[PDB]
């Protein structure tokens, strides 16, 4: 395998879940784990990142 | 998980993941590498080994 | 700013994100890669004190 490498798309089967913001919880994003408060963001992205 | 019991291979080993971890991470480009050996020469396939 | 900078250095584990770390391993192979990180952050803290 190779880790963090391009938007990975093939991982062992975990269900998703409704989307919360604007409150102090914990995230997981393709293996990226963490706690904060998310909103939405003025940045743009190029279609690649 | 399920490949980790379901044939109850005789060597099964991993290195930089743990083999009950493999069910929550996401990786990209997985390779698959086969070929058969003799006996003696399994513990030489390990990486950093001579 | 230099004190700062220090936490996106190795100091000799396999990754520099802790989270890293407590996901893709177990706690018996994770001890000494917690450990070093310590030690070098450890370091650094005491040299900005000082």
């Amino acid at each position: 395998f190779e880790l963090l490498h391009a938007p990975a798309t093939v991982c062992g089967p975990k269900k998703s879940t409704n989307l919360v913001k604007n409150k102090c919880v914990n995230f997981n994003f393709n293996g990226l784990t963490g706690t904060g408060v998310l909103t939405e963001s003025n940045k743009k992205f190029l279609p690649f990142q | 998980s399920v490949l980790y019991n379901s044939a109850s291979f005789s060597t099964f080993k991993c290195y930089g993941v743990s083999p009950t971890k493999l069910n929550d991470l996401c990786f990209t480009n997985v390779y698959a590498d086969s070929f058969v050996i003799r006996g003696d020469e399994v513990r030489q396939i390990a990486p950093g080994q001579t | 700013n230099t004190l700062v900078k220090q936490l996106s250095s190795n100091f000799g584990a396999i990754s520099s994100v802790l989270n890293d770390i407590l996901s893709r391993l177990d706690p018996p192979e994770a001890e000494v890669q917690i450990d070093r990180l310590i030690t070098g952050r450890l370091q650094s803290l005491q040299t900005y004190v000082t």
